[PDB]
């Protein structure tokens, strides 16, 4: 079984998603419109910079990211931003269609789509990828919302001065994870190994897009088309 | 970072 | 009459100018769209940066400008940018309708539009009583091209080196200015003097407006609205 | 002024 406390972490985190996830994405016809080299990154920089703004509400309402130093809290946002999207993104893709379905089809996003904000199939590939090995999973949504606040919430990032309390919020999580998948999950006897992984190949994927994103930023003609948070997050300042 | 500072409150 | 060289200079002010001034507006459809208390700021601040652009390719074409020093070009645009945008919307602005219509009506911005984006009547109230002024004066287009010249060729701005070449080049665009209005303009016997005027209108908006930009970029959930040119161009950086 | 170098070539 689970305790109680166990247990208002699942209910204060799934409270944390629909608040910051909107199913019906009815604020995507308020970004620069898509077009279909370029094209496309007005839009999908749009798209990133509200994806931002939703992660950050995300954590604010993780049990205990809230008591963190305000260095802390813009460390962990600053290098797992990229990889919570990927992540929250894993909802409106679709297995049958390959891409991520948002209330179209002016928002259906095809490879095609992807390729034209700047980025090579070196970042989409894996991405893809990644994108069916979790749909694959077939996460329960408690367990999809917490392995956003276990990725958030990772001590070996660069930045972290307080890495003995976050590490003990993250463990207080996994734990939290495993006896859920125990308890809740029928025949999940490998799955917190599997998503455990999912980590380790998030991370890859962040390593990736920050290399391209170096590229996009040293050329001011680009750079230009990116709002001035998303400059922010993906900045390399301290 | 003026707008993360702003948006964590 | 006016000399050879004297109307090269029109030549490659007007040619200049329909380079760099859309008729059509076809590029509005790519802002983001606009909402009818800071709603349409999202699309003005858009426009603005759009409009700064084809600023910056009409002085690169001004004979001369780009024979200054990057700092002196960077410094002229830096504190003339948002009066001679000011100044080269008066081709759209109507004096039937009070408002710039640019191909809407999605693109038609009364005064209640206008005032949405962050901005007090104590700014708009003179910039609209600027607009129907210079709408009056009914200029010719040789006219309304040398005074955009003339405008960003001022050296008694912020930052400048080279008060000897510019004086030197804007001095040359007055007398240009003057001959055609003694040869071109039939009763344009007090026309210099109101246009010199004009610019002399022009310099209590822009301190008006870089007055209420401070205010809009001190809060940074209006700041991260902007787009990165205009925090550039508007910013206070040497 | 990294876009208006830039801009300016
Ligand atoms: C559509 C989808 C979200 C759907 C949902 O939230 O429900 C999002 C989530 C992950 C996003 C990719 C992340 C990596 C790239 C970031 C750069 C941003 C830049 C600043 C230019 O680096 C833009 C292009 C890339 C490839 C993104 C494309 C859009 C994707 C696929
Ligand atoms: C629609 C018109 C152009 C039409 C055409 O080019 O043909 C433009 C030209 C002058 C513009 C005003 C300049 C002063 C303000 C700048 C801030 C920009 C900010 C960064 C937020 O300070 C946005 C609101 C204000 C009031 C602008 C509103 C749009 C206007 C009226």
């Amino acid at each position: 079984m689970l305790s109680d406390e166990q247990m208002q972490i699942i209910n204060s985190l799934v409270e944390a998603h629909h608040k910051t996830y909107d199913d019906s994405y009815s604020d995507f016809v308020r970004f620069r419109p898509p077009v279909r080299r370029l094209s496309m990154l007005p839009h999908l920089a749009d798209l990133v910079s509200y994806s931002i703004q939703k992660v950050i509400g995300f954590a604010k309402m993780i049990p205990g990211f809230r008591d963190l130093t305000a260095e802390d809290q813009i460390a962990l946002l600053k290098s797992s931003a990229i990889e919570i999207i990927m992540l929250r993104s894993n909802q409106s893709f679709s297995l049958e269609d390959m891409s991520w379905s948002c209330g179209g089809p002016d928002f259906k996003y095809c490879i095609n789509d992807v390729t034209k904000a700047g980025h090579t199939l070196e970042l989409l590939e894996p991405l893809v990828k990644f994108q069916v090995g979790l749909k694959k999973l077939k996460l329960h949504e408690e367990e999809h919302v917490l392995l956003m606040a276990i990725c958030l919430l990772s001590p070996d990032r660069p930045g972290v001065q307080d890495h003995v309390r976050i590490e003990a919020l993250q463990d207080r999580l996994c734990d939290v994870l495993q006896a859920y998948i125990r308890i809740q999950h029928p025949g999940g006897r490998l799955l917190y190994a599997k998503m455990i992984q999912k980590l380790a190949d998030l991370r890859s994927l962040n390593e990736e897009h920050s290399k391209q994103y170096r590229s996009l930023s040293f050329q001011p003609e680009h750079s230009m088309q990116l709002t001035p948070l998303v400059l922010e997050v993906f900045g390399s300042e301290v | 970072h003026k707008i993360l500072h702003r948006l964590l409150q």
